[PDB]
C-alpha cells in the first residue's frame, strides 16, 4: 500500500518565494540558468569487482552503478533473449531521512523507469545476448546505488546505468563454464540514452532540479531520449499537477538539453 | 507471431477506428460499508474502488500536521488476467500505486483534514490495458461519492501508436504489440495533467498528436463522470472521439 | 503469533440489550425470525477473465470467488490427485477496521475452513483431475475476495466458492499445452456444499448473524453439510463459550436450515 | 471385478481394539507437570500418549506498543508452534497456515476462560511448543497453556480440558492416534471448562451423521472429565502420571 | 539493520556492587568460585521423533537440541561433502523480553558461532557423509531450542548440540529411499567440542556467567576447544570492551576449565 | 588441488612477507548529505561509511532514557565479489552488523545523547577478506568526521595461519585456504579490544603469537587514522610491520 510521505521535509512558504523571485530573473541559487545542467563527473570502472561500473556526480547527487553478468536459461516466455534486471537502491546514506534494507516505492519506481528506457529503446540489444538459443543466455544485473541525494536522482541513475553498461566486459564462454580473465568483448549496445527531468515550480520550468528546487516544485516530468532524439520514456512525478502547454514546453526544453547532455556523456565514455 | 494492428480498412483488432473509445460503464455507491464506492469499466478493464473517509491515524507520528495522508492501493485480483496473477504485490503494482496516489494528491483538498488518513482501495477485476486509469477514475469517483471535496474529477485514457497509426484507448493486444503506450489523466475543467507516462517510442510530433487526441477522449469520459455523479449510473456504447 | 484484536468496535452494553429484547420476541432488527437467512443473490461468471466466477450477496456481505486452472506435476506425496489451493482475502474495501496487504489470522482461517469442507466432503473429486498420472494434473486455484463485510462471511464464502466451482470451465489439453477457447467440460463435482453459521447471543441461537449480531454474540459455530445432510465440517468461533446443549440445538437448527439454503443455491446454479 | 483389496489400513481390529491396542473408549497415557521453567511466570508440560507440548506464560504486563493495548482488558498473545523434530519428517520452523489457524483457535479458547478484564492495558503472553506430534497436538497445547496460566496464578473461570474424538472404521473412538487422525472418517477436537459445562474449542474435519456426531460428543465429555481430574491433581501436587484407562 | 536493544534490562548501579563486592572475596551469589561451572544435567534422546536429541540444563538455562537427517544433492560448490544446518531458537518462552518470529541477530549469532566450532574443528566430518559422490549426501539439520534463559546460552548450546549429534542415529539407505527403522550406525564424529564463556565484570573474570552476572558484565569472550586443547573458535560479545591482558587470562582460565567440562560432558555421553 | 600459500622463500600469494600490511587508503567527508563520512581501503577491500548525527527517534518507545541508540548496518553491494552477492541481507551480514555495532558501542559516548539515535551505514564496494574490519574502521572515522565524541578511534586487522605460518592482513585467498582467520579490533591508545573473532584452528601458542602481531599491525593503521583525521586524506604503500 502507497501513502503520502510523512518524513520528507515541509520547506517553508518564505524559502519558496526566495527561489521563485530568482527564477523571475532567470537565475537560480547555485548560479545556473533555468535550463542549465549541474556539473557532471563520471569515473568509469569504479567498483573493481564489477563487470562494468560507473561513479556519477551530478551536482551533489552521487550514484554508483555496477553490472554483473550471469549465464541463465532464458525465461520460458522470451526464449530468444538475454535478461536485464535493473535494481535501484536508495540506501539511507543518500539523505538525512531514509529507510535501509532492499528498496521501497521510489527505488522501485526509479528502477522501472530506467529499465523501460533501456529496454524499450533497445539501447541494449537483448536478442544479441543469447548463447545457446532457448538453452542459455546472459543475464545482465544492473545495480544502481544512490550514495548522496542531491536532487534529480532519476537523471543521474540513467547516466550511471548507461555508463556502467558501456564499461561492461563480456567474458570467454567455455563449453558449461565462464572464464573471468579472458575478456571476449563488450555489451551489445546500440547507443546511449539520457533522461532529462524538467521541474515545474510556480509558473517556471527548470532543468535538473536540485534538492531545494525539488522540495518546492509542484511536479516534475522526465523525458528519455535516444541519440537521434526519439522520445523513449516519459514519467510525471510529484504530488502536484501540470498544464497541457507546460508539458509541451517541458519536452521542447528537455530535448534541446538532451543534445548537450548526450555529447557530454559521450565524452566521458569516449565517443 | 505478430497480429496486424490496423486492418486493410483502417479499423483495429476489436473493430474500432483509431479515434473510438471502448464501452464505458460507471456506477457509484455500490458498497455498503465504504464511505464512498465506484465500479468503472472501459471495454474489458473492470476496477472497483472503495474510500474510507477522513479519519485520524492509528500510528500517531505518521500523520501530517496540516494535511490528510492519502493511503492508496492498486491491486490486481488473481483472476483479472488470462493466467493467474499472483496476489502478492508486484513491482509494477507498487509503482502504479504511487503514480496513482500522487495523481489523486493533486486533486483532493488534503489540507482540509489535518491528522487524518483517507484510504483509497482499488481492485482490478479484469485487466485489458489501462487498468491504472480505470483504477484512478474509479477512485476519483469513489472519493466524490464519499463527499470528499476535490479540485476536479479525474478522467483518463491510454493513447498509443499501433502500426505507425496513433490510436485512442488501448487493447490488451494493442498495449502488447504497438510501438507506444501512453496513459494520460486530467482534471479536465482545470486543464491539468495528473498522471502522465509513456513506455515505448515516439517522435516529438507523434507525441504531440497522440496528446491532442487523448484530450478529446478525456473530455467525453469526463462528461460521463459528471453524469454518473448525478444519476449514480452510466452506460456508454462505444463511439468515435 | 496470535493476539486479541485491538482494532475492533466494542459495541456498548445498551445496544446489546436492544437486540436481545427483540430476540426475546423471536424477531431481529432487519425483521427476520431467529432462524431466517438474509436475502441471497448470486451472479455467475462475474469476473470474465476467470475460469469460473461467482458474485454472492448475502445481506450486505459481498464475496467474489473466482477459479483459475493450471497444469502441474502433482505433489510427490499425493501422485494421483489434482490440487486445490484455496485463498480467501479480506481486502480493506470490505469493512472499516480492515487490514491491507497479504491475508491475516481470520482470512487464513476462512480459507482452511472452506478448503476442508470441499476436500473432506469430496464435493470436488481431486482424483478426477489427473491428466497424466504422476506426471501432470490440474491445479484448481480458488480465490475468494470479500468486498463488503456484512457479517457471517464464512457462509457467503462457502457459497461463492461452490458457485465459482460449478461455473468453472475445463479446457482442451493439447499433447504439452492448454487451449483456452475449446471448452472441454466442467469440474468433477460430486455435489454442492453449504456452511451454516449459528450465533449464540445471550441465551438465544441465531442463524446467519449480521454485522451487529456478530459484534454482540458470545461465539458462533459453523456446520458444513452435503446435500444428503452428512456433517462435513464444524468450526467454533469467537471469544466466548457455549454449553453442550447449545451446540446440540445449534446443529439441529443448522441442519433444518441447510435444506432450505441448499435448495436456493441450486436454483442459482440451475440444479 | 477380480481379487481386489483396499489400500487403507483397518482401524478397529480384534476384540474392540485399535492399532495401539486401546478399546474405543480408552485414553492414552497422560503425564502432567507444572512450574518446570525458571524464567516463565507459569509453566507446564503436558503429554497425551506421544503428543508432548510445553507452555510458558508471561504474567500480566503492560504493552510495548502503546496503542495496541486494550482499555479494560488484557490482550492475550498466544503462539502454537511445532518444533522441527516433533514429527516423522522435519517440520519447517517458519509457521504454517495450519499453525496460524490453530494459534487463533487456541487463543479464542483461552479468552473464554481467562478473566482478562482484571488486567487492563496489560498483555498476557502464552507460548506453546509441540515437542512430539501424535494428533490432538492442539489440545495438548491448549491444556498445557491452561495449566501454565493457572501456575502463573492468573485467575480463570475454570481449567480447560480436551480430547480428540473420532470415527475409525465406522466405530466412534476416543483420543486419536497419528494413524487414526489420518485414516479415520472423522477427527473432532473438543475442549471444555468442565465444571461450567462450557465448550471452549470445537472443530470437526471429516464426515459424520448427526447421530454419530452426538454419540462422539457424549464420549468426549466422559474423557474430558477424567482428564479434568488429573488437571486438578496436577495443580495440587505439581506432578501427575496416568497409565491408560477406559472411561 | 542492527540496533541497541531497548528492551535490555537496565540493572541498577546498586545491585552491581553487591555482586562485585562478593567477587572481591572470590565468591558469587549462588556460592560458586569465580572459575566454577553451574550444575550440568544432560538427558539424551529427549525428543523421541528426532534422529538424535539432548536436553541440557546448565544452571537455570535450558536448551533442547535435536537432529534430523535428510538426503540431498550436495552444494554445487562443495561436491564431496554432506551438509550441516544449525538453526537457533531463542524461544520467547525463555525470557520476559523475547519477541517471536524466525531468528533475530542474537539467535543467528549463536547458530553461526556453534556452526563454526563444529565445522572448523572437523568435530563432525562432513566428507564422511557422502552417499553417492556428487549425486547424494546426508544433510544434518541441527535445531537448537532455548527454553529457559538462565544466562550464558552459548555454552549450553554448544553442549546440547554436541550431545544431540552424538545421540544421532543413521539409517539404512535403500538403493532411492530411506528406511527409518533399520539403524545403520552413528554420525561420523571425530571428537566432542566445548565452548567456555568468560565474562569480564569490573576488573574480575568469571566463568559461566549467570543471568544477573550477564546483565552487569562489560563484555564476555567465548573459547571453543577440541579435546587436546586446540582453540577452535573465539567470540567477543557485549557492548563494552576488554584489555589485552584480560583476554590473555580469559583464555588461560577458559582452557583449564575446558578440561573439567569435557570430562563431564563425556560422562553424560558415555566415554 | 589446494593452492600453495607460502612459497619457496616464504612470501605469500600477493608477494607479501608474513608481516606486511596491504595498501591502505583513507579519506573523510566524502559525502555531502551525511553528517560524517569515510572511505577506507585495505588492499582490495573497500568500504564506505556514512553517519547520521545524534537525532531523536521516530518510534518513541524504542529510544533509550539515558543513551543514544546505535543503528548499524553492514552490507555488501551485489558487485563487491567475484559472483553477484545477493542484495537481501544474509545471515553472515546480520551477525557482522551486530558484531560491529557492539564494537562501536564500546567506543562511542552514547550517554551524552539520550533519546537520540545515531545511524551508521556501511557498504562494502569490493570484498577481499577483512571486509568487516574495513567497514568498522570506516565507521569509526565517519563517526569522528561527524564530530561525535568517542573514547578512541578503532583500528583492526585480520591475522591468520597460512601454511602453518602466522600471517598479517589476510587475502581473499588466504581467508579461504588458511587454517585460521582471526579479525581483531582495538582502541589502541587504551589497549582495548573492541571486536574479536576466530574461525578455524589454532594452538594456544599460535593464538598468542598471531595476537602479538595483530597489535603491531593495528598500531601502524591507527597512525594513518590519526593522520586521516588531520589532513582528510591518507595513502600508504604496503610494507612490513
Ligand atoms: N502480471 C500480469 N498478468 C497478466 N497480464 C498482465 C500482467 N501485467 C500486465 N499485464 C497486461 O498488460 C496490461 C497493461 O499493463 P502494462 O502497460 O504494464 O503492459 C505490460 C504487459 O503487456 C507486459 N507484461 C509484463 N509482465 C507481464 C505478465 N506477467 N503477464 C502478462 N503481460 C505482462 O509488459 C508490459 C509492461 O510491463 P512492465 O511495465 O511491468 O515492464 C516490464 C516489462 O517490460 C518487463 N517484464 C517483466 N516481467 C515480464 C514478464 N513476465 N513478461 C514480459 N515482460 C516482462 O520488465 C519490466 C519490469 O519488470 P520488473 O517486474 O520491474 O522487474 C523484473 C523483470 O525485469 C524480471 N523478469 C521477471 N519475469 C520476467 C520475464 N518473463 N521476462 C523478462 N524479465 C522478467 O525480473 C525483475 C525482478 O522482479 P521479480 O520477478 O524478482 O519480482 C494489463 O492491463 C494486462 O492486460
Ligand atoms: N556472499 C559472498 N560471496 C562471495 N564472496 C564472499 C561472500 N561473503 C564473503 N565473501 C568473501 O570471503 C571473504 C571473507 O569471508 P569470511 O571471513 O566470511 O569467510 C567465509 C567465506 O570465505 C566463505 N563463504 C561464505 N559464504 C560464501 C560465499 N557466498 N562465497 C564464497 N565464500 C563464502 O566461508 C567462510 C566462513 O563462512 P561463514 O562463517 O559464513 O560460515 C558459513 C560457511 O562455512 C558455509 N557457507 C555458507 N554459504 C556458503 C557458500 N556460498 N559457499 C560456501 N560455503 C558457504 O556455511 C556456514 C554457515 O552459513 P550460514 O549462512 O550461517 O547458514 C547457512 C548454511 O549452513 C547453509 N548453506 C547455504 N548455502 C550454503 C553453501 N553454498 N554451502 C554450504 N552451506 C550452505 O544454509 C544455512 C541456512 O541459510 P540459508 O542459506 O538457507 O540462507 C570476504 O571478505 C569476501 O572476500
Ligand atoms: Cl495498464
Ligand atoms: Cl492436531
Ligand atoms: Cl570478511
Amino acid at each position: 500500500m502507497s501513502s503520502t510521505p510523512s518524513n520528507q521535509n515541509i520547506i517553508p512558504i518564505i524559502k519558496k518565494e526566495s527561489i521563485v523571485s530568482l527564477f523571475e530573473k532567470g537565475i537560480r541559487q547555485d548560479g545556473r540558468k533555468l535550463t542549465d545542467y549541474r556539473p557532471l563527473s563520471i569515473t568509469l570502472d569504479y567498483a573493481k569487482k564489477a563487470d562494468g561500473s560507473a561513479l556519477v556526480k551530478l551536482g551533489t547527487t552521487m550514484v554508483l552503478a555496477g553490472t554483473k553478468l550471469e549465464i541463465d536459461k532464458p525465461y520460458e516466455d522470451t526464449p530468444n533473449q538475454g535478461n536485464l534486471i535493473v535494481n535501484v537502491e536508495l540506501l539511507p546514506l543518500a539523505y538525512e531521512t531514509f529507510e535501509p534494507g532492499p528498496p521501497d516505492e521510489n527505488a522501485i519506481e526509479l528502477a522501472r523507469v530506467v529499465d523501460r528506457s533501456l529496454r524499450d529503446s533497445k539501447a541494449l540489444d537483448l536478442t544479441k545476448l543469447v548463447i545457446e538459443p532457448g538453452k542459455s543466455v546472459w543475464t545482465v544485473w544492473l545495480d544502481v546505488y544512490v550514495l548522496d541525494y542531491g536532487g534529480n536522482v532519476l537523471d543521474a541513475c540513467t547516466l550511471a546505468s548507461v555508463a556502467a553498461l558501456y564499461n561492461t566486459k563480456v567474458y570467454k564462454v567455455e563449453q558449461i563454464s565462464v572464464n573471468k580473465n579472458e575478456v571476449v568483448g563488450k555489451l551489445p549496445l546500440n547507443y546511449p540514452v539520457v533522461t532529462i527531468s524538467v521541474a515545474k515550480v510556480d509558473k517556471y520550468l527548470v532543468v535538473d532540479p536540485d534538492l531545494d528546487e525539488e522540495s518546492i516544485m509542484d511536479a516534475k516530468i522526465s523525458f528519455s531520449y535516444t541519440p537521434d532524439l526519439k522520445i523513449v520514456g516519459i514519467q510525471k512525478s510529484g504530488k502536484g499537477s501540470m498544464s497541457l502547454q507546460d508539458i509541451d514546453q517541458a519536452e521542447n526544453t528537455a530535448r534541446s538539453t538532451a543534445v548537450k547532455l548526450l555529447e557530454e556523456l559521450k565524452k566521458h565514455l569516449g565517443i | 507471431e505478430r497480429p496486424k494492428l490496423i486492418l486493410d480498412d483502417g479499423k483495429r483488432t476489436d473493430g474500432r477506428k483509431p479515434d473510438e473509445l471502448r464501452s464505458i460503464k460507471i456506477e457509484l455507491g455500490v458498497l455498503k460499508n465504504a464511505d464512498g464506492s465506484a465500479i468503472f469499466e472501459m471495454g474489458n478493464t473492470k476496477a472497483i474502488a472503495a474510500v474510507y473517509g477522513p479519519k485520524e491515524m492509528h500510528p500517531r507520528h505518521l500523520s501530517l500536521p496540516d494535511r490528510a495522508v492519502l493511503r492508496v492501493r492498486y491491486h490486481m485480483t488473481p483472476f483479472s488476467t488470462d493466467e493467474r496473477k499472483n496476489p502478492a504485490p508486484s513491482r509494477r503494482e507498487i509503482e502504479l500505486s504511487k503514480v496513482i496516489r500522487e495523481a489523486l494528491e493533486s486533486a483532493v483538498l488534503v489540507e482540509l483534514f489535518p491528522r487524518t488518513a483517507i484510504d483509497v482501495f482499488t481492485e482490478i477485476l479484469q485487466a485489458d490495458a489501462g487498468s491504472r486509469l480505470v483504477s484512478l477514475m474509479a477512485a476519483s469517483l469513489a472519493l466524490a461519492d464519499a463527499g470528499i471535496p476535490m479540485r476536479d474529477l479525474i478522467a483518463g485514457v491510454a493513447v498509443g501508436k499501433a502500426d505507425g497509426v496513433i490510436i485512442l484507448d488501448l487493447n490488451e493486444t494493442e498495449d502488447m504489440w504497438g510501438e507506444a503506450d501512453m496513459p494520460i489523466a486530467m482534471m479536465p475543467s482545470l486543464n491539468q495533467v495528473t498522471l502522465f507516462q509513456l513506455n515505448g517510442s515516439m517522435t516529438p510530433d507523434e507525441f504531440r498528436q497522440a496528446f491532442d487526441l487523448a484530450v478529446k477522449g478525456i473530455n467525453i469520459i469526463y462528461n460521463l463522470e459528471r453524469e454518473a455523479l448525478k444519476s449514480k449510473y452510466v452506460e456508454f456504447k462505444e463511439e468515435g472521439v
